[PDB]
């Protein structure tokens, strides 16, 4: 065993070795190995990307207009922000501007995005970490409606509701086929909730697994599909026509009509369903707010989203602010360039894979994609891995740093980047919701803050729709309908050689595609994606990412039982298709 | 009354079946899951992880042995002895065999099981295979698609539940019902192909009233599925309504039949 | 004036003419006269027609096949019975069997209607006779939530729920714009809800108003389209396939699951929200259980309807009971026969039509319809009626009598019947009904208790839904999928003459279609229609009908506002278009 | 802000036109009434009967003069002196003729109020009259079906509202957004008609498999309106999805062009 100091922590692979694989309740494969010493603490943290395809190495040789349909397919989960990113990043190698409208329904498809995906994560996958599904069975009703009552306008909060709720988990459990609660974490006392509002959590569960479906009604008018929407380079393929022959034919007053029911129902579901259940969470598990702090307090990354001025993707224009902070100075946030080669760099030294120097970082325009798996001792075999050899390749994850620092993206960074530009919005949110927890602005900077973060940016998400939707109208008012730049679909019109990034806040964070072109084909492809930042193993210098520095210092009540790994890890909603692509 | 044991496992993939299966908007997803059949294992939505996730695998697959329906998303990788894709520190084919061992039947979600999807395209560098090719002594219904239709997969899953048996077949697995025809046999702008009204550029006029995208690259002739009559997100669109041609996205080695905008 | 003595009713046309025209909250033309006493009581009662279209006449010549289509645009809020108890009539003339299925599905598209009429009928044209929507505005939104909790399990009560109803009430009203409730009857000493029920009944008002829509979708999946669905003779056009190629050409799993989801949707709304809505309205006016009795307690009758066994219209296929109760003798369910000329006949003496001895009955397959505008000596003249000579022809509605006796039809008529021959449900349904109001089994025999059996009826045919339902998927499960006839759809193939009868019980009651087939042309086509029963104007005896009853001796409040009125004729489901075709 | 006035009158008519309306998925029927529109009169909805519509009517007609839409559902009969549709005790051609000269436009929802439609078949006993017959110095929307499809119905009403001008119109007045095309120009079923694949009796093998429903009557091919693209109901069906050939519902004399099951 051994131990080594880096960014606060003392990484100490002595005491007891514990294991979770499979990672469940997240996208995709993940393994985590910890150390705990005597006293139950995690000392030590293994975060490993169980899959890799490769879509990096099947992007080469292909049409440029054709890259994103392959890499949407990175992730079902976050589906359509491959997407963006893909026609952001060939649109910045060739130079093409897409018409207003493109624009405005590109963010419409991408706020929409981060309502599912936020919504779906709080109720299907964090969500039975904080509530106790099988103590629900012990609630009062009427105790439970006056519960919800007190928090929320909701419409949906009789007694009699909630009895009937109960009823259906009642006679569900009863035969012994409890499904996706079977052999769960039920009774752990880490569970603090009182049985009313398990039963209000679960009710609600069973309201957003209904209701998720509904908001991506959005992608399918303007996308065709959702999972796996459709996009061009040069903008959307969704002609409108409002007043003219053909109008069955084309997006019509109907069809936006469509689209804004759905925005409505979309934030009074948010506002009024999540956004009081995030605020409970809150009020019950506040110790929370001081557990899983990891890089938070120290180094947090955003590129920025939702260009409002079409094709300006500058700080006046990003709705979604960009900046870095590093070494816990939250009073320097710092410019992001994703051409600088110092800036976005990406280590192999402890991944499968390939470089001719494992020793230094290549930024994605120098990026290798060369698999090679390489465990080392495992106390198995190459086929049977035991123990992770955490001292040498352990992971099919990047390592992404930035100027060389480890960072943290997603939601609470985003947050704490936004907070500390000064953005007056956030100021306020943040300063309220902590206020409401009476709790510190450091609570934020934990488990649950990214919890909170999510929530909060759900309902900033539901109402920048209603914002791109009134743009969008006021443009059809006024005229203007354009929803494709053709000048240069042709291959004959792009330089003979060229490269350009396309970069966006998916869910979970900073997002970034790297693509050059050569006579006509994509001759490089590389991505880094938030969970590759999130989930990242270490570097050269021995430097922990954003989960293992989570989970680092952790207390567990029952070793055999991981609650408080799952906690901290749902709390970044990992997406290791994502990471791995 | 009990329900239907399922196991739902996952390989190489992106989760976007499991997305689809959630959509579904009749039966709700909900229901499927509290009233028509016990989803016993599915790492995507199941409470317990780790070694708890693994005791469930162990005693529903041994205690409903010969009895449950297994639902695979996604693929193995045959590459790196299987360790592309690693299940509880071993390759996932491992646990695709064990859980194939014990299935009365299997259901090839996706593009991806059936076939070998996005991983799979030139230059598969994962050697990424289809279960059938894996797993070749139990019956296998593939419902392909990226990721196939909401509605579709949930009236799979009540077709089996309520007939007690599997849907009828073409030859190569998939359900007649809703792959029968081609999308282009039941699309809405067939009289504009068949009229020679084509949209030759994005948003021209003839995108503007709906022509047929056939020059723009669609697919729709040679794919099988339902999208272009049950459509996607409760009848509220597919591909082709929006404005982009299909892609081919059901049918096998749809990546590398060139470019999507070159002409069927 | 003058005055004449009929069925125990002092028919007197003395003293103060009150002239309510038009009768809105009806669907088509009404005109209402009343004379009353000294002592605001009505001593008379005028029922007006004041549309035709003439369906009958246009039929002719046309071919059978087509009739189905013809008459469903007798009516759009019943829309398809017209439909259907043409199929019927023309199946029955030709000598057709349907398939199994088809029948089940023609079960499922009347069933479907009834509920879809009844709740409408509930909520938008009955429930402001009842509800002071105006009243709403002083509620307490807590006192709201404890009333409709105590009354239900429905989920929607919160204090926030009907706090948001009555905000957007109070916004609706503010800028002076008060639309549908312009001028309306609030504050009138006969609304007898408190606010908080009232509130409650508003917000109730609204959710129907959007739920119905998504009841009609059962028929869009058969029939097409709602309004007004399509049919064929020999069965439906609704071809089916579950497990063959092509089955996205049909009705497949995924259309049959769509209505599964709308069946359980429909039940659960009627259950708990207009079943106990009806009994709260009857809670608070349960004087109304002694008012607008009209012939309810003398002569109702039913043909009966939902023939479970395929092509057997007999009593032991039939699951809505027929018969015929007169002279008050409910004793004596009689067997209704609509081919036996002494039993169904048609009256004009005092109707605009042309007969060769208008004093005289004529059966619909000696039917006549020879319009014939002529009011007589009205007060004013022929195009500005100011009072219709009721002692002459007052009405463009024939009088229909059954073996010379004046009836009533509809959910009351029929839930005496099945009650009074013993089916098992209706009995348990109506006496526990009774039971909770603390009201004998004659306070259904009411206007009250014509609102409180719609209820009922409407919860009887949501269960019904899944009966057949079940009964259609037992025969898919078999292999049995036919769903036409067409050995006779050829004319070559028809009887050179025949005739034939279709009845059903449309919402509103019994309904017969009367077709003679020539030469494979219409020869004559007659339609006789529930509200036809209802409105009628007198025969050559004197003898009022049912509206005409129900208004004799009800006491008024306040003459120039005619809410008791309102209250008693809304109660029937007053359908002019259905009454004068 | 003061919503506009709408008044909404009903000659000789079903009230189908009135009940599609309300089915409207998006906005619903509700929003619009509460929001949109300020449904001012309206004898299926209001809660004033008698001398109180009367008052409504004359009140707002008058304060709101030049200003309110005119809704039309139905139409006036010529025969018996217009006493065939009798209101407030004389014709109704007199109250559509005060409602008319008031309006800023007229919409004329369905076959009605547009054509005629089943009054006016043969030998139209009424000498029922298509609204733009009477009323001839004001604009007139057509909105013609038997009834038009929900949510045309209030997609036209929300594009007067937002875009605070009448839709642009064919030359009989028909808004060209939904009935610029016809019916077969955008049917599901067209390849099956292309292909020569027809029904030919009900519930054969080609009906089970959604052919071309043309050799059964279907109108289709001279019919202009959005029930092959909108289709019915939210989406869920229109004729031909669910086995019946389209009866031409939305063209003037479809019920006198023969029988429904003799081909176009
Ligand atoms: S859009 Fe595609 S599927 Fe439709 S008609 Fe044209 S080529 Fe065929
Ligand atoms: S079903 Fe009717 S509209 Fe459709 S293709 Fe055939 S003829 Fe044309
Ligand atoms: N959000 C998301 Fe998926 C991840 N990580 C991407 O990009
Ligand atoms: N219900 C109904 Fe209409 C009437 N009266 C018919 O038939
Ligand atoms: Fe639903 S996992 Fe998504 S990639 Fe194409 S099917 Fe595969
Ligand atoms: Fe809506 S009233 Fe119904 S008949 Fe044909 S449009 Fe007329
Ligand atoms: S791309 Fe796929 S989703 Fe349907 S329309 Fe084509 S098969
Ligand atoms: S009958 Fe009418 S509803 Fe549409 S499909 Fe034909 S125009
Ligand atoms: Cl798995
Ligand atoms: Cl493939
Ligand atoms: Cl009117
Ligand atoms: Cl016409
Ligand atoms: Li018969
Ligand atoms: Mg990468
Ligand atoms: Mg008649
Ligand atoms: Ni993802
Ligand atoms: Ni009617």
């Amino acid at each position: 065993s051994t131990q080594y100091e880096t960014q606060g922590y003392t990484i100490n692979n002595a005491g007891r070795r514990l294991v979770v694989d499979p990672i469940t309740r997240i996208e995709g494969h993940m393994r985590c190995e910890v150390n705990i010493n005597d006293q139950n603490v995690i000392t030590n943290a293994v975060s490993c990307g169980t899959m890799f395809r490769g879509l990096e190495i099947i992007l080469q040789g292909r049409d440029p207009r054709d890259a994103w349909a392959f890499v949407e397919r990175i992730c079902g989960v976050c589906t359509g922000v491959h997407a963006l990113a893909s026609v952001y990043a060939i649109e910045d190698a060739i130079g093409i501007k897409v018409p207003d409208n493109a624009n405005i329904i590109r963010n419409i498809m991408l706020a929409t995005l981060w309502c599912h995906d936020h919504l779906v994560h709080f109720y299907q996958l964090a969500g039975m970490d904080w509530i106790d599904v099988l103590d629900a069975l012990k609630a009062d009703p009427r105790k439970t409606s006056e519960l919800a009552q007190s928090l929320s306008s909701w419409p949906k909060s009789s007694p009699g509701y909630f009895f009937d709720v109960q009823n259906r988990l009642k006679k569900f459990v009863e035969g012994g086929q409890l499904g996706i609660f079977r052999n769960g974490y039920w009774g752990h006392p880490q569970y603090k909730l009182p049985p009313e509002a398990n039963l209000m959590g679960f009710a609600h569960y069973l309201e957003a697994l209904d209701f998720q479906r509904e908001i991506v009604k959005i992608h399918a008018v303007f996308g065709g599909k959702n999972p796996h929407p459709n996009w061009i380079v040069g903008g959307m393929p969704c002609a409108i026509n409002i007043d003219e022959s053909g109008a069955v034919g084309a997006v019509n007053m109907e069809r936006l009509n469509l689209v804004q029911s759905i925005i409505t129902r979309t934030a009074d579901f948010i506002n009024n369903v999540m956004i009081p259940d995030a605020l409970a969470i809150g009020q019950f598990n506040k110790p929370w707010s001081e557990i899983g702090t990891g890089l938070s307090d120290k180094c947090v990354l955003s590129y920025g989203a939702f260009p409002d001025i079409a094709n300006d993707f500058g700080e006046k224009s990003l709705l979604m602010p960009g900046g870095a902070v590093i070494n816990g100075d939250f009073n320097n946030v710092l410019p992001v360039d994703l051409v600088d080669p110092q800036q976005v760099q990406e280590f192999v030294d402890h991944a499968w894979y390939r470089y001719p120097n494992d020793q230094v970082g290549r930024h994605p325009f120098d990026g290798i994609t060369d698999p090679w798996y390489n465990p080392g001792d495992v106390k198995g075999s190459d086929t049977n891995i035991q123990q992770l050899n955490e001292q040498e390749r352990y992971s099919w994850i990047k390592a992404p740093r930035w100027r060389g620092n480890a960072m943290e993206v997603g939601p609470l960074a985003r947050t704490l980047i936004a907070y500390h530009k000064g953005d007056a919005a956030t100021v306020e949110s943040v300063d309220r919701m902590m206020s409401a927890l009476n709790l510190p602005l450091s609570g934020i900077q934990s488990t649950l803050g990214r919890i909170l973060c999510r929530a909060h940016e759900a309902q900033w998400a539901a109402g920048k729709l209603q914002y791109f939707f009134d743009k969008l109208m006021t443009n059809l008012k006024n005229g203007n309908l354009a929803t494709a730049s053709t000048e240069k679909w042709e291959p004959a019109t792009w330089p003979t050689e060229c490269r350009g990034v396309g970069f966006t806040e998916a869910p979970k964070g900073a997002l970034g595609h790297w693509a050059a072109i050569r006579d006509g084909k994509i001759d490089l492809y590389q991505c880094v994606v938030p969970t590759t930042w999130n989930a990242s193993p270490r570097d050269p210098k021995g430097q922990i990412g954003a989960y293992e520095a989570a989970l680092m210092n952790t207390k567990m009540a029952i070793p055999e039982q991981p609650l408080e790994i799952l906690r901290t890890l749902h709390s970044f909603d990992p997406c290791l298709a994502c990471s791995t692509h | 009354k009990p329900r239907i044991p399922v196991v739902w496992i996952h390989g190489l993939e992106c989760t976007c079946c499991t997305e689809s299966f959630i959509r579904s908007a009749h039966p709700l997803a909900k229901d499927v899951i509290l009233s028509l059949i016990s989803l016993d294992y599915d790492d995507t939505l199941m409470a317990a992880a780790g070694t708890q996730a693994e005791e469930v695998f162990e005693d529903i697959i041994t205690q409903y042995n010969g009895k449950y329906i297994l639902a695979v998303e996604g693929n193995p990788p045959l590459g790196e002895q299987g360790m592309f894709c690693i299940s509880s520190g071993r390759p996932f084919i491992e646990k695709l065999k064990r859980a194939a061992a014990g299935a009365s039947a299997i259901i090839a979600w996706g593009t991806c099981a059936s076939w070998g999807c996005v991983q799979a395209a030139r230059p598969n560098p994962t050697q990424a295979t289809p279960i059938d090719k894996v797993i070749t002594d139990k019956p296998i219904i593939k419902v392909p698609g990226c990721p196939p239709i909401p509605d579709v997969m949930s009236a799979i899953i009540t077709y089996m539940v309520t007939f007690d048996r599997l849907p009828d077949v073409d030859r190569m697995g998939r359900p007649l019902m809703f792959y029968g025809q081609r999308i282009h046999d039941k699309c809405y702008r067939r009289a504009h192909f068949d009229a020679g009204e084509f949209v030759q550029s994005w948003d021209d006029d003839a995108a503007r009233k709906g022509y047929c995208l056939y020059k723009m690259g669609c697919k729709g002739p040679t794919t099988y599925n339902a999208c272009s009559s049950t459509r996607w997100n409760d009848g509220v669109s597919f591909p082709i309504q929006s404005g982009h041609g299909c892609l081919g996205c059901a049918e096998n080695g749809f990546w590398d039949r060139g470019s999507f905008y070159s002409r069927v």
